[PDB]
């Protein structure tokens, strides 16, 4: 095809992009991760022992106001921007890792069939990472959807104990994800790094000619 | 997996899956036992019958005037490999007039067996030998492996259930060295009794031994030198 | 993957890996030893006892291929007496040919070209044994060199080969053994042997060990019985 | 186990019955039945250009439906349910025809597999076309009920002469499909009949 | 020993399917018969400045009269180069004559059909330009793996060989002097060749009444100048 | 001598047929027409030419027609590789019957001499089939004037009219309808191959150089070949388009 | 070479290669052969097309000897095979006995060759399965089956080729010691054998005869129409 | 299956043949030859990894015969197998050809060696390959390298190893401004060319370098004195 | 065979005359329908990708949308004929079918996938018309509910955003479906020798 030179700088200025973005993601955001949810892991909040003080009762009926747990609450917005955070930027290294396919060939593929297993490696730690996207939301639903059904219905109390069980399922999820979280990052920097060898340069390049 | 195919292809724990077969093959034969006395050499062999109506399969096979082997493995393949034993063994009467050294004709047997097992397409030989010669040096028992492997032995017992028999074989080994000649028979027999069923035990038609010595040539035993035998022996 | 199938058939790194893993069966292998010095080289082979029922002399892992050249192999047993008379027959032609012993360095090369042999046909299987040589003589003097499963010879003032070798190669380089004497060094060679090997896996073993060089006049030669223990009571002195 | 001449005998009348209605099947009522539809599709019915004629006017008790889709539907449902029945005797036929487990001839029996699992695919489609026309039943009155339940939004008045539109234009689809379901099964068991009953075995050999 | 060449289910060869494929991506070659010469332009390209351009030749003679241009693997080619030119040396040793091109590549050819049918073997991957002089009249063929030679007045071949059969389809025709020739041959080979064109770039010869012989770089600067 | 390696052409399939003989007369079935006529008066075997190119030289003879010896002749529809080695092998074989019988060969001894190299082949040797058909006219003491028709399957029959390669059932039926057995001579026969030859081609403008034509007959004792020039065809062109229009 | 084990052993015992070989067998044209008193007749029908084949090179029938003929079904590449390196062998024979060559010696080499090629080393079995009639000293027939396999049987009557098991029914019911008793009956029950199978037959049908010391004859078309002219 | 035997891939090419390649940097080393005006000098890095390993018996730099010098890169067991051949080769130039044989002429019988690795798939291709020097009397000296494929082509200075591209780059910055090439000179570029990309600075006792010049046309390895001499000069 | 020898040449009405009527179909009906909808491609309504100009003006705290069903005018018969003529093509390849064999099996493969990729642009035009009844179903309840709730201002304008999506995405059908005409005739006329002849029947009879 044909093109003007300012296209090409479009599509050239993209790539440098994509490079600035993958090598300070590396070298810079992963180290950071790693120790700061290292830090929240060694937080107080998340080293509670006792699970059963940690729910949230409410009164089940000019009705009083029902909150739902106040450390959930605070631990989630800790645990929700790494989430989005991680998930984002995962995608900059799908991206940039993508870009470094040669023109397909019929062999010598295994570099790029490392750079797939990455990418797929990759794929599953963002699945993951959506589903702790969903268990925040989850204990929205959940609780919010439980609380009124045991508002309602004041004959059956276990609802509220269903509730409690929203509430220690939902701390073991917090530090579960901070925990796998910050596994996450160490398994990128440690797939990413020790494969970059092949990623950046999935071919040999013996070629005789 | 795909490594059990052939002998050539190495496992990624460097081994052969197709000589460990071989090396289960010989398990799957007759229990024979053996032993020697600073003297004489005794081979207990035991036969079985293919049924009730069929006679007992020999197991023991002439090789030499002071040289004798029991087979266990594959039957044919130690036909032709007794053919091989037989031959070298003729061939040193034919060459050296003198009895092959039984040392000499154990390294032959193991080199016939290291053939196969280098090169694609053969397959090693599935049959196991307990073989027992006299020399100048005394009696010997020599056991040797499909796996090409062969050692020097006082006694040993090949088959089925021979821990117990070699169990027997390591509180009397004290007693093998100085006993004569109708004790190593005694020993011999009550030696096969612990690689034997519960039920059938001893008897004369499907048990026989043989025996060489220092002046006595190897005599192979059935029936009717074997009865007295085991006349007097508890199990 | 398949690529491993065949020694002939290259792997996607460049590499025959029937080769690597004929060297992994080599690390099964019991530990042997040998050292070299200025009177000759000492040999020493950890012979272990599989059961009581076997004669002593049994299983003799000492290997003798040339009058001149001892030879001790770690690895499979049915490898090691094939090799073990196709380098007698290399050094019998030799003398059928050339009418004197082989150098060592010489004898090293033409096994180890043997066994790189098989390691190119996929028809055959390359050797699972890997084995070293010494030699002795009045012109060339102490020489120890050390065959591995790929067919390449390395010379060596000294080599340890089967499960433990890395551990033996450091306490050798602990002290210099150029200077030392034949006598002295068996005293060494019985007290790495001891090192080795301890009760956990294996039950027991007898200490196998061989001479070559001013002692033994030149030629190879088993250790008798009765220097065999006075060497052992010199490791007896610190072991115990 | 012991031979029971008798009763085993009248199991093999009812295979011999079954081989007499596939030949009645395949000589007379298959190729008749194809050239029925046929006809049938030729129903000016079937070929109406106009389907706003055919949109049910919904009072919004004054409800009913179009009579002239019903009529149609009750036109295709026992053709229906004639190709069901008539396969489910090819089916049984086809197994009863399968011979014993053997290592040779094994040729013949993959192919009489293959043909059995087309007629149980065929059977799962002619169940899902029935499905559909009551399916339509049960969609066109709750979008009626859901008419009268909000009777403002003109969208579930125009959802029913969709689901009226939906109904006759399923109704040529599944005639062609019926039909279609006639020659297929006409075709295949046509196509394997001849040498194709017994493809294999009855030769071994001559010693 | 079991033959790595198969029948498809198409009725075509597999393995020589990819050796066309293979010598059609090669180094482009050109060559044109006109007159009373035919006129051989090959394409050397060095990766570097550190190779000796007079080490390694791709423009080679098979004898006096006869020479022979390539496109394809280098290493297949050098086993032709041996056997063909000891088929032409076992020529002269029965008819002690210099060997026709005809009878040259016909039996060359065969030797290319022997490997889809021998097992545990690969078929060539380099296809053959031959040109030859016998009797007065230039001969120009052309073989591939396949083992089926032909005859072209001009030809391509190589990387972009469809352009340069197009080309000289449109440019070339009769009535060419070989000084013609030669400038047809370069006309055409700059379009196929891409970048700065030099006297070590592309390595040329010629076949005439004196035999074939090949260009020293000297004169064939003074091609270069149009 | 890895097993994995051998596809074993020997395997029967469950019908009773061999693959790689079958997937040879695909090979053939795309291969250029080419047909063959038996005549009173002498035999006749015309084919086109696929390859055409302006820059093309045929400086040789025909293309697809080879000479077996001085009474026979023979024309080729397949792989031109294979083509060489049977045609080699022909003419080896014609030449060793007259080694010992130091006659003209019969044209049955010959086909049936070659159909054993290529049974054997497919029998055992573990090499691939061959992918040639041929066609065989040529003159003998008995039988006379003589068109044989080879597959590479190894079997063959007589012929007194036949075609092969592309439209070659579209030629058969037309020799099912115009062919006169017993009547028509070598002179007629020629018009009749040229009509078939017109019609069978959907390629239009038939022209001299992109069809060939060559004649065998026996005149004064003397077996005579000749392969029709490109102006003697072109008459017969002339002739025809009469005929056609 | 080429070296290694093209028949093996499968689960059962089977031999899938010979069973295939066995299926071309059945595909083959339908020929027939029975013995009578002091003749035997041979026929196989003829598949030519449009008179375009020469009727020459067709024929299936072939003689190995003067008192031996032979017919076969299968491919049509490996009778020509089998049929020279039996008359090659056949002569042999004579060449090591002055008396000629009996039936049963024959047939015992011939099968032998299926024998070997179908176990030997990279060889193929052969696709085909022919009856070997002839006449013994004494003036006595004899007719021999082979099979692909190698096994060989004595028959009084058979048939090859698509739908034997279909004549034999025929041959097996209408045999009798009535059957071949004279020329006449043993000239109709082969042809009325054959008129079963007849599809778009007509002179298609070609038959042979051999009779006693005479060598063997075939008999013209216009005979077969005037012998199948009287079917009553 | 073209990634196991050598057949055609589906573009054509030859994976066997590429990871004949792939085993050329396995073998851990760097190699680099420079042709002068009157000389050719190899630099090698020699690899003394265990204190015990003989210095004398580890060496990189080959003798094919008094002008050529040799030295191998890849794996070590296909390069000493390959120079036993090519001194196999070399001696049957001169048992026919009458005379020495040059370099050009022995990298040709060398590559068609592994051109029948390449066509035949029962034996498979070496991993080493093998860069020659030596001295014409015509020509002046020559300095050739060929790769497993079997392509060889006249270098004025060779690569070879981990480090190419680089060790090639460096070579550019000296032939493109047309340095001067003595004896001194290109020694100087050489262990310039492997300490500046390994970060080493070698120490004579950590190289061995081989020299073959006009004057002295024997091929001779410099000792640890001379390259000493050789290196706080070009220091 | 033992089969009734009537009507079974009735086969030729689907095995000649509707085959060669298919055929027609291939470069007549299916080009004509391609430039047809280029023409539909012009339409303005389809083109207009704003939000406020595509809706219909709502009362709600009730008016339809009958531009979107002008437009639904042409989309519905275009997907409905495609897919009453891509069960013809079923039957088109279903009677070049050969009978069972060993070889020659790539030319039936071809059959399996071209018939497969009918079965796929038939379930497109499926999923064309659902979504074409949930513009009635979805939009329904939207207003419904919408009509409902007052103080809630995001759910009653979140009606209006499946009313500027059905206008897209019933161009996007269009586009689709002249995408699906063109692969109709492509896939087939390049396979044309395979479907139609999949067997040459060029194996000599060896007799």
């Amino acid at each position: 095809v044909r093109l003007s030179g300012e296209a090409r700088k479009q599509v050239e200025v993209f790539r440098q992009n994509l490079f600035q973005e993958a090598e300070e993601f590396l070298y810079r955001f992963l180290p950071q991760k790693i120790i700061y949810l290292n830090q929240l892991l060694q937080e107080d909040s998340l080293n509670v022992a006792d699970l059963t003080s940690l729910r949230a009762p409410l009164d089940i009926p000019k009705c009083g106001f029902l909150p739902g747990n106040e450390k959930v609450l605070s631990l989630l917005a800790l645990v929700k921007p790494e989430v989005w955070t991680l998930k984002e930027k995962c995608i900059l290294v799908i991206t940039w890792i993508q870009h470094l396919i040669p023109k397909i060939e019929d062999g010598n593929d295994f570099g790029v069939a490392i750079q797939e297993k990455v990418l797929e490696r990759v794929n599953a730690v963002k699945t993951k990472v959506e589903a702790f996207q969903t268990t925040i939301s989850k204990y929205f639903s959940e609780r919010g959807d439980a609380v009124a059904k045991a508002s309602k219905e004041t004959h059956v109390m276990d609802y509220r104990a269903l509730v409690h069980e929203r509430d220690e399922a939902a701390y073991g999820e917090l530090r579960a994800m901070v925990l796998d979280l910050r596994a996450f990052y160490a398994e990128l920097y440690h797939i990413i790094s020790s494969n970059l060898e092949k990623i950046v340069n999935p071919k040999g390049e013996e070629k005789p000619s | 997996n795909q490594y059990d195919n052939d002998v050539t292809v190495w496992s990624p724990q460097g081994r052969i899956h197709q000589i460990e077969y071989a090396m289960e093959a010989v398990k799957q034969g007759s229990a024979t036992v053996g032993l020697k006395s600073k003297t004489h050499a005794v081979l207990v062999a035991l036969k079985r019958a293919q049924s009730e109506l069929a006679a007992h399969q020999k197991k023991i096979l002439h090789v030499d005037n002071h040289i004798g082997i029991s087979i266990a493995g594959l039957t044919a393949d130690a036909r032709l490999l007794c053919n091989f034993m037989r031959q070298e063994c003729l061939d040193s009467r034919f060459v050296f007039d003198r009895p092959l050294p039984v040392s000499r004709l154990v390294s032959l047997i193991g080199s016939k067996t290291q053939i196969p097992t280098q090169r694609y397409g053969r397959r090693p030989y599935g049959v196991g030998l307990l073989i027992a010669g006299y020399d100048d040096m005394g009696p010997h028992i020599f056991q040797t492996c499909p796996s090409a492997n062969y050692f020097d032995c006082r006694a040993m017992s090949i088959g089925a259930r021979s821990q117990s028999a070699r169990t027997y074989l390591e509180r009397h080994m004290s007693e093998f060295m100085e006993c004569n000649l109708n004790e190593l028979v005694k020993h011999g027999l009550r030696a096969l009794r612990e690689t034997l069923p519960a039920e059938q035990d001893l008897t004369t038609k499907n048990v026989s031994i043989g025996i060489v010595g220092k002046d006595l040539e190897f005599t192979i035993y059935d029936d009717d030198d074997v009865s007295p035998f085991l006349e007097g022996l508890e199990e | 993957t398949g690529y491993d199938l065949s020694a002939s058939t290259f792997s996607p790194d460049g590499r025959v890996f029937q080769v690597e893993y004929a060297m992994k069966a080599v690390e099964n292998s019991s530990t042997a030893i040998g050292i070299r010095c200025k009177d000759g080289v000492v040999f020493g082979v950890e012979k272990l006892v599989l059961s009581k029922l076997y004669e002593e002399g049994s299983n003799k892992r000492l290997f003798n291929v040339d009058r001149h050249v001892g030879m001790a192999v770690a690895g499979l047993l049915a490898d090691a007496r094939s090799l073990a008379d196709i380098a007698r027959e290399e050094a019998s032609n030799f003398r059928s040919n050339f009418g004197y012993n082989i150098p060592l360095k010489h004898l090293a090369d033409r096994v180890a070209m043997y066994v790189h042999a098989y390691t190119l046909y996929s028809a055959v299987r390359p050797f699972g044994c890997s084995f070293m040589l010494g030699s002795y003589s009045v012109n060339d003097g102490a020489q120890l060199y050390m065959i591995d499963p790929s067919g390449v010879s390395y010379g060596y003032w000294g080599c340890a080969i089967g499960k433990a070798r890395q551990a033996a190669k450091t306490e050798i380089e602990k002290l210099q053994m150029k200077e030392m004497t034949c006598r002295d060094v068996v005293k060494e060679v019985a007290k790495i042997i001891y090192i080795v090997h301890d009760e956990v896996k294996d039950k027991a073993f007898e200490l196998e060990l061989s001479w070559v060089g001013e002692i033994t006049n030149g030629r190879h030669e088993i250790v008798p019985k009765d220097v065999r223990e006075e060497a052992e009571k010199y490791a007896k002195e610190s072991l115990k | 186990l012991r031979v029971q001449p008798e009763a085993q005998a009248k199991v093999d009348v009812f295979r011999e019955d079954l081989c007499t209605k596939t030949e009645n099947l395949l000589g007379s009522y298959f190729p008749k039945k194809i050239s029925e539809l046929d006809a049938f599709l030729k129903e000016p019915a079937l070929n109406e250009a106009n389907l706003s004629n055919l949109k049910a006017p919904l009072d919004i008790g004054p409800v009913n439906c179009n009579e002239k889709i019903v009529v149609l539907l009750q036109r295709l449902k026992p053709e229906i349910k004639d190709v069901i029945e008539q396969l489910n005797l090819v089916t049984t036929w086809l197994q009863l025809q399968i011979p014993r487990i053997e290592d040779g001839n094994n040729f013949g029996v993959a192919v009489q597999e293959k043909v059995f699992e087309l007629m149980t695919s065929l059977h799962t489609k002619l169940e899902g076309f029935h499905t559909q026309i009551s399916k339509y039943f049960s969609e066109r009155g709750d979008a009626v009920t859901k008419a009268a339940k909000q009777p403002h939004v003109g969208d579930y008045r125009q959802l029913v002469h969709e689901l009226d539109e939906a109904e006759y234009r399923d109704i040529r689809l599944m005639v062609m499909e019926i039909r279609n379901a006639y020659a297929v099964l006409y075709d295949i068991i046509l196509k394997n009949f001849e040498k194709l009953k017994k493809p294999r075995g009855e030769t071994k050999g001559m010693i | 020993s079991f033959s790595l060449t198969t029948f498809s289910p198409s009725g075509k060869l597999v393995q020589i399917e990819y050796a066309l494929a293979a010598v059609a991506g090669g180094a482009p070659s050109v060559g044109i018969k006109a007159a009373n010469g035919v006129v051989l332009a090959t394409e050397k390209k060095q990766k570097s400045i550190l190779y000796d351009e007079r080490s390694v030749h791709k423009v080679e003679p098979i004898t006096k009269h006869i020479g022979l241009v390539y496109s394809g693997m280098g290493p297949d080619y050098r086993v032709l180069v041996h056997r063909a030119r000891k088929l032409a040396q076992q020529y002269y040793l029965v008819y002690q004559e210099p060997i026709p091109t005809a009878q040259l590549v016909q039996r060359v050819a065969s030797v290319m059909q022997e490997y889809t049918q021998s097992g545990g073997v690969r078929p060539f991957g380099v296809s053959l330009l031959i040109c030859g002089w016998n009797e007065g009249r230039p001969y120009l063929f052309q073989s591939d793996p396949s083992g089926a030679y032909f005859a072209w007045k001009a030809t391509a071949m190589g990387k972009n060989y469809v352009n340069g059969k197009t080309f000289l389809e449109k440019r070339y025709n009769e009535d060419l002097e070989l000084e013609d020739a030669i400038h047809t041959a370069i006309l055409t080979l700059k379009e196929s060749f891409e970048g700065q064109m030099t006297e070590d770039n592309i390595e040329v010869g010629i076949c005439n009444e004196a035999g074939f012989r090949r260009l020293t770089p000297t004169e064939v600067k003074d091609y270069l100048a149009a | 001598m890895s097993r994995r390696y051998d596809s074993r052409t020997t395997i029967f399939s469950p019908e009773g047929r061999l693959y790689q003989v079958e997937y040879a007369m695909e090979a053939i079935g795309h291969a250029g027409t080419c047909l063959g006529i038996l005549a009173n008066d002498g035999v006749l075997l015309a084919a086109e030419r696929r390859n055409i190119h302006k820059l093309l030289d045929e400086v040789f003879f025909s293309e697809k027609i080879y000479k077996l010896n001085e009474d026979m002749a023979c024309s080729v529809a397949g792989i031109t590789s294979d083509a060489n080695v049977l045609t080699n092998e022909l003419r080896l074989i014609a030449q060793r019957y007259l080694l010992q019988y130091q006659e003209p060969i019969p044209c049955e001894q010959l086909v049936t001499a070659l159909c054993d190299i290529k049974q054997a082949y497919t029998q055992f040797g573990g090499k691939r089939p061959f992918g040639v058909s041929l066609l065989y006219i040529g003159w003998d003491k008995h039988y006379g004037f003589q068109l044989y028709q080879s597959d590479p399957s190894g079997n063959y029959g007589g012929w007194k009219a036949t075609c092969i390669g592309n439209n070659s059932a579209a030629a058969v039926s037309m020799l099912k309808q115009d062919y006169k057995e017993g009547e028509m001579t070598l002179k007629s026969a020629l018009a009749l191959a040229i009509k078939v030859l017109n019609k069978t081609m959907d390629v239009s403008k038939l022209s001299a150089e992109k069809v060939e034509i060559a004649t065998l007959t026996r005149e004064n004792g003397k077996t005579v070949i000749r392969v029709l020039k490109q102006k003697e065809v072109e008459q017969l062109i002339k002739k025809h388009e009469e005929e056609e229009a | 070479s080429y070296d290694r084990a093209i028949t093996v052993f499968s689960p059962d015992g089977h031999l899938f290669q010979v069973e295939y070989a066995q299926e071309a067998v059945k595909k083959g044209s339908t020929a027939v052969g029975v013995r009578g008193k002091d003749i035997v007749v041979l026929g196989v029908e003829k598949k030519s097309v449009a008179k375009l084949q020469d009727e020459r090179t067709v024929r299936k029938i072939c003689a190995l000897d003067d008192n031996v003929c032979m017919a076969f079904a299968g491919l049509t590449a490996d009778a020509r095979i089998v049929i020279n390196r039996a008359r090659v062998e056949c002569q042999s024979h004579r060449l090591t006995v002055e008396d000629p060559v009996t039936v049963e010696y024959i047939t015992r080499y011939i099968a032998s060759l299926k024998q070997r090629y179908t176990q030997s080393n990279g060889r193929r079995p052969f696709g085909i399965s022919a009856l070997i009639v002839g006449f013994d000293f004494d003036g006595t027939p004899r007719l021999y089956q082979t099979d692909p396999s190698g096994t060989y049987h004595a028959w009084k009557a058979n048939a090859i080729g698509r739908g034997a098991k279909s004549v034999r029914e025929f041959l097996e019911k209408n045999y009798t010691d009535e059957a071949i008793e004279t020329d006449d009956l043993t000239i109709k029950l082969v042809i009325k054998a054959l008129l079963e199978v007849v599809q778009s037959g007509g002179k298609n049908i070609e038959l042979a005869v051999m009779r006693r010391d005479q060598p063997l004859k075939i008999l013209n078309p216009e005979e077969i129409e005037k012998y199948v002219a009287e079917i009553e | 299956f073209d990634r196991h035997i050598t057949i055609f891939s589906p573009e054509g090419r030859l994976y066997q043949v590429e990871y004949a390649f792939k085993a050329i940097n396995q073998g851990g080393l760097t190699s680099v030859a420079v042709r002068g005006k009157d000389c050719a000098v190899i630099v090698t890095q020699k690899k003394v990894p265990d204190k015990l390993l003989d210095s004398s018996t580890v060496t990189h730099l080959f003798k094919i015969t008094e002008n050529i010098g040799c030295v191998m890169t890849g794996m070590t067991a296909d390069s000493r197998s390959q120079v036993q051949r090519a001194r196999y080769e070399a001696a049957n130039w001169k048992y026919k050809y009458g005379y020495e044989i040059p370099v050009d002429m022995l990298c040709k019988r060398i590559a068609d060696i592994s051109q029948v690795y390449t066509q035949n798939a029962e034996m498979r291709p070496l991993g080493c390959c093998m860069i020659l020097i030596g001295i014409d009397e015509e020509q002046g000296p020559q300095v050739y390298k060929c790769d497993p494929a079997g392509y060889y082509c006249g270098f004025k200075a060779t690569a070879a190893g981990v480090k190419q591209t680089e060790s090639t780059s460096f070579l550019e910055k000296k032939v493109k401004k047309k340095f001067d090439w003595t004896f001194e000179q290109t020694v100087e570029t050489a262990i310039t060319c492997l300490s500046t990309v390994l970060s080493i600075d070698f120490k004579p006792s950590e190289i061995e370098v081989g020299v073959v010049t006009v004057e002295n046309p024997k091929f001779r390895i410099l000792t640890e004195a001379e390259i000493d001499a050789h290196l706080v000069a070009l220091a």
